[PDB]
């Protein structure tokens, strides 16, 4: 369709959109992986042991 | 600078091969064809065909050297057991 | 004309990277030279960032490397990348050299390119050896002792060479401070030999897997072989990351986490995996002087191959007998490494002797005899009377 | 070599931190430090571990400040050049029992007990060897072996004779959290604490490697797609030959 | 109350038949010895026979039969 002259054509905002998305991708990708890791290892972490030794 | 001693390869226009006459080439754009088209009919046809050819040149050597490492490692462990202490004092001298 | 062709500096980039004519039929084995160039950049960059925190004094050295691991931000990433990056650099080089041996790239008109490469290999074993000694654990001290005492057998001049190499009467502080300054230097000499290596390739260009001329069908480098090289760059980074982050000490020895002590000898002094086949060649010679000659001769017998191959065809693609003995030589090189990691005991003594002979007989007795037999078989199969 | 001079092979126990997505169990580290302080520290040093690195891992900040103040450290000299002392602070390192190697060998019949900061990484077998050693002392040595006076037998040490005697026994430590302090229980917590001492980046490293392996794995598949698209003209190109007239 | 858990499983697998096929061989060696270095010229023996090999056989089977079943019970 006409995605060409808004998405593909304009390389000025392509390289712009490549970089602008690189910054946003990092923030959400970090938060997602750190939530999966901390949940897979629930009961071993210090912040949970610290609560059990009350 | 000056020209140096010449080669067996040139550049575009004077690459240095024989003169060609009577050959025609045809091609189609990649945008006009579909990619990832047949890569099974590739890993099952051609990889298995390429394997079946060049596998007796690699595996008969591998079988001779691995058998050799075996019979040595087996014999060493016998020498340093208690049932092979008499042989050890024979061969180590 | 275009700016990329007219500018003094971009003209060299264009002629080497962009418009270079390449044979249409080269395969993925021709991608190893690109990887060896990324390897050298990884090691030089990671090493300079560690040198900011390293101390070369023999009383401070082991504890400086543990200080990079514990106190430096992301310092465990720099070391494990660096330590495992040297194991990967050597594996890609053995595959690069084995390719050229299979496809006949040593032959004329490319004899000069093969010889500059043999030099790079020697200077690269030297670099890695000097760096392992700078950790100064227990494999570091006793490995330098065994190798430096070999030069005390040279007639009438040997005990002067070891004391000048040591800076004293044993492996001590002056030895460890001079080995670090030389270890920083030699990587910049390897880089200058890599430029001379590329100049000799530009004259005749690259060969191809069929062993015939490639001047009838050529493809430019940009956007056929640049994007083919990205494929193997990302596979290299992936496998390396898997070792750095999930198994970072499997390609090492535990004794080098013990600090270096001249008064306690280890029960097994063993080199890294990539110097073991040459270490088995040395141990196989009963005499000390002949052993150190036979070990260095194992590297420089590669220069004899352009004159011992007696064939009219380049490469092994259409050669049946010469394929069988290429793979005999490869698996004989893997047994020498195994025997180099064993104790000096029956039957591993005679095994390493017979296998040291087969290493040398390949270049000097096998290749000339099978090449001549194959030539004559091609003739009588076609011309029969 | 014989099997005795090499040592007995350590088995494979199912440690809770083995795996690419696993972390250390931090309640076992906390219990392990208690076994170190009350059993091991009489004759072993821990010179490469600082007090501050325990905060947020096994103990609270207020707890660690009180443990450090129970030791005295050399201060800088006074206004007249005479030496002083002071209590410990968080930037100090965990002190050892002996002042030099001669006093250590004197108190252990000539033998020197090694520092334990890197003992898990400096031995073949890792945690499986440390655990099997402490729990491997038999009742009697096997009939025939002649030990020197002052040596003890356990088969996991190369040679068979070790200068350490058995030091672990049931219910010598009373745990704060009510765990039964059997021999194996204390050995497991000791080895877990010691592995953290050698690898204090274990948990962060395994989580940054999940990020790096996911990113690079998708770039590798995207690169295969892009290559096969840009190479499709060359792979399907066709050639025809019509022999010319040799007039020329 | 709770004894050493390893000592329990170590003690249990010594009552299987690939347990006593390794206990007895280790012993009768321990018998056979006794005499084999008791006697005269023993301080003057050349080679006195021992039993580390057969001990090792028993404690290799027993360990890699007990390794995957212990930490299930240790807290
Ligand atoms: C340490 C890490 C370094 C990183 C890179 C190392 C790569 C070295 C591997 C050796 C080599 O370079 O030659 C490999 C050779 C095949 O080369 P060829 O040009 O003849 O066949 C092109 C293909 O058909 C089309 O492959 P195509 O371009 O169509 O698709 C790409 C392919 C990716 O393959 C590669 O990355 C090649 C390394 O996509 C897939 O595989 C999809 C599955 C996810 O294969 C062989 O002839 C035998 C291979 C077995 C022996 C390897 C033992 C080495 C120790
Ligand atoms: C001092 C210097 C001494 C250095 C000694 C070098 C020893 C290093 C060992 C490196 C191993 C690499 C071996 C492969 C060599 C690369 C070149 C090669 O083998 O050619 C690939 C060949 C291609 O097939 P074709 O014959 O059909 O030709 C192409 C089509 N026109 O197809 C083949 O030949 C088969 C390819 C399969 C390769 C895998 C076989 C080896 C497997 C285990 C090797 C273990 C190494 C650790
Ligand atoms: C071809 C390039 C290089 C190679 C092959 C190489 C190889 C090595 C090796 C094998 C080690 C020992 C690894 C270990 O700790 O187990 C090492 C250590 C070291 N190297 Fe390099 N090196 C190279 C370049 C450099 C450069 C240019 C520098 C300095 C700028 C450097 C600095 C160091 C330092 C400081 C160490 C200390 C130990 C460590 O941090 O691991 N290296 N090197
Ligand atoms: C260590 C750093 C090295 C670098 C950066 C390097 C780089 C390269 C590159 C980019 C190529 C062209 C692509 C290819 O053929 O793969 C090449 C080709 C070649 N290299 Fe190297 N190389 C190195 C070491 C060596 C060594 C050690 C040898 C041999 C002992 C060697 C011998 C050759 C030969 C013979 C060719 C031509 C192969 C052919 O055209 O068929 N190089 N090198
Ligand atoms: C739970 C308590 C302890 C643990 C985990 C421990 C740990 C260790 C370790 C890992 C070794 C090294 C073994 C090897 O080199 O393979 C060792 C050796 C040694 N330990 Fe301990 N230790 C403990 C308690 C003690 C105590 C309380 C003493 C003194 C009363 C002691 C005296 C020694 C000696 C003398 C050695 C030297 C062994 C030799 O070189 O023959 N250990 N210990
Ligand atoms: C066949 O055609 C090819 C080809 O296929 C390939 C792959 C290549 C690609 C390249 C190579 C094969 C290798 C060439 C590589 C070199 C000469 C490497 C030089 C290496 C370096 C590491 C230079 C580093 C210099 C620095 C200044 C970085 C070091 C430290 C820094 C930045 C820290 C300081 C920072 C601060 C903030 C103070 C070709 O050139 C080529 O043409 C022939
Ligand atoms: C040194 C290692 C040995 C191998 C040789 C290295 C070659 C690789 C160099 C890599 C390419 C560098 C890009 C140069 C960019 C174009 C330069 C240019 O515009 O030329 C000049 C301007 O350059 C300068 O003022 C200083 C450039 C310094 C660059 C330092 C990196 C443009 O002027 P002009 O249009 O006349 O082009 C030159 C025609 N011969
Ligand atoms: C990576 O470092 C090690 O593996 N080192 O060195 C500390 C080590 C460690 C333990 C035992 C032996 C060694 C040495 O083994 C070898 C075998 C050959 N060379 C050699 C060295 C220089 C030159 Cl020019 C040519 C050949 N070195």
């Amino acid at each position: 369709s006409s995605l060409y002259k808004t998405f593909f054509k304009r390389n000025a905002v392509f390289v712009g959109t490549i970089f602008a998305g690189a910054f946003v991708f990092q923030t959400v990708f970090d938060t997602a992986i750190t939530s999966w890791y901390e949940n897979h290892n629930k009961g071993k972490l210090w912040k949970d042991v610290k609560a059990r030794i009350a | 600078g000056p020209p140096s001693g010449k080669t067996y390869m040139g550049w575009w226009g004077h690459m240095g091969g024989p003169k060609q006459k009577g050959i025609t080439s045809y091609a189609v754009s990649p945008y006009a064809q579909k990619p990832l088209q047949g890569i099974f009919h590739n890993a099952v046809f051609n990889s298995f065909r390429r394997f079946k050819s060049q596998f007796l040149y690699v595996l008969i050597p591998a079988g001779i050297y691995w058998y050799w490492w075996k019979n040595g490692n087996e014999y060493n462990e016998f020498l340093y057991s208690k049932a092979g202490r008499e042989e050890l004092e024979r061969v180590n001298v | 004309m275009a700016f990329r062709k007219s500018n003094v500096y971009l003209s060299l980039v264009n002629s080497y990277i962009i418009d270079s004519p390449q044979p249409s039929s080269i395969n993925y084995w021709w991608n190893m030279g690109s990887l060896l160039g990324l390897c050298l950049v990884i090691q030089i960059v990671t090493g300079i960032f560690m040198a900011m925190h390293y101390s070369s004094n023999i009383e401070l050295a082991f504890s400086s490397v543990e200080h990079i691991m514990r106190d430096v931000h992301n310092g465990y990433i720099l070391r494990y990348l660096h330590a495992n990056g040297a194991s990967f650099f050597f594996m890609v080089m053995f595959m690069h050299m084995a390719k050229g041996l299979y496809y006949g790239s040593y032959r004329s008109p490319r004899v000069t390119l093969w010889n500059v490469g043999v030099i790079i290999f020697i200077l690269t074993i030297a670099t890695a050896f000097l760096g392992y000694c700078c950790v100064y654990g227990q494999m570091s001290h006793w490995g330098a002792t065994v190798i430096t005492n070999l030069f005390s057998a040279i007639p009438f001049v040997g005990n002067d060479i070891v004391s000048w190499l040591w800076g004293g009467f044993s492996v001590s502080n002056p030895t460890i401070q001079r080995f670090f300054a030389l270890h920083y230097l030699v990587p910049f000499i390897i880089a200058a030999m890599v430029i001379m290596h590329l100049m000799a390739l530009h004259i005749h260009g690259s060969s191809n897997p069929l062993g015939i001329t490639g001047n009838l069908d050529r493809i430019p480098m940009h956007s056929y072989f640049i994007f083919k090289d990205l494929v193997t760059v990302f596979l290299f980074m992936l496998i390396l990351a898997l070792f750095v982050f999930y198994s970072p000490n499997t390609l090492g020895h535990p004794d080098n986490y013990i600090p270096g002590n001249p008064l306690v000898t280890p029960a097994s002094i063993v080199p890294e995996w990539y110097l073991l086949p040459f270490y088995a060649i040395l141990r196989s010679i009963p005499d000390k002087l002949l052993g150190v000659i036979t070990m260095f001769a194992a590297i420089l017998v590669l220069l004899v191959l352009p004159f011992t191959d007696r064939s009219v065809v380049r490469g092994n693609t259409f050669k049946v007998l010469s394929k069988f003995f290429f793979f005999i030589f490869v698996f004989n090189f893997v047994l020498l490494g195994q025997i180099g990691a064993c104790h000096v005991e029956v039957p591993y003594v005679l095994m390493g002797q017979i296998a040291t002979f087969i290493y040398f007989a390949y270049f000097l007795i096998i290749v000339p005899v099978i090449s001549t037999i194959e030539n004559v078989l091609f003739y009588i199969g076609r011309v029969n009377k | 070599m014989t099997a005795a001079e090499h040592g007995l092979h350590a088995p494979a126990y199912a440690w809770s931190h083995n795996g690419p997505f696993e972390t250390f169990d931090h309640a076992s580290i906390r219990r392990g430090y208690q076994v170190y302080r009350e059993v091991c520290a009489a004759c072993h040093s821990l010179d490469r571990v600082a007090w501050r690195t325990l905060v947020g891992v096994s103990h609270t900040n207020e707890e660690v400040r009180n443990m450090a103040e129970e030791f005295e450290y050399d201060d800088e000299p006074d206004e007249q050049g005479n030496p002083k002392k002071r209590p410990g602070k968080l930037s100090d390192y965990i002190p050892g029992p002996y002042p030099n190697e001669q006093a250590a060998r004197a108190a252990n019949q000539g033998a020197l007990p090694p520092d334990l900061s890197l003992i898990v990484k400096a031995r073949h077998g890792g945690c499986d060897y440390i655990f099997s050693l402490l729990t491997g002392y038999p009742d009697e040595p096997p009939a025939g072996v002649a030990l020197p006076p002052g040596s003890n037998y356990n088969p996991y040490f190369p040679g068979g004779s070790i200068a350490m005697a058995r030091v672990l026994f049931d219910d010598m430590v009373e745990y704060e959290d009510g765990t039964p302090a059997t021999t194996s229980q204390m050995a497991k917590d000791v080895t877990t604490f010691l592995n953290w001492c050698a690898e204090p980046e274990h948990d962060e490293r395994k989580r940054l490697g999940l990020k790096t392996v996911i990113i690079l794995s998708s770039l590798y598949l995207l690169s295969i797609w892009v290559k096969k698209f840009k190479w499709a003209g060359i792979k399907t190109r066709k050639f025809v030959f019509n022999p010319p007239k040799p007039r020329k | 109350e709770v004894t050493d858990q390893l000592e329990d499983l170590r003690e249990h697998f010594k009552n299987t038949e690939e347990g006593k096929a390794l206990v007895h061989h280790y012993e009768e060696c321990a018998e056979r010895v006794k005499i084999q270095q008791q006697q005269p010229g023993y301080a003057d023996l050349e080679h006195k026979e021992d039993c580390v090999e057969e001990f090792f056989h028993l404690q290799h089977y027993l360990d890699t039969a007990t390794a995957p079943r212990l930490f299930d019970k240790l807290k």
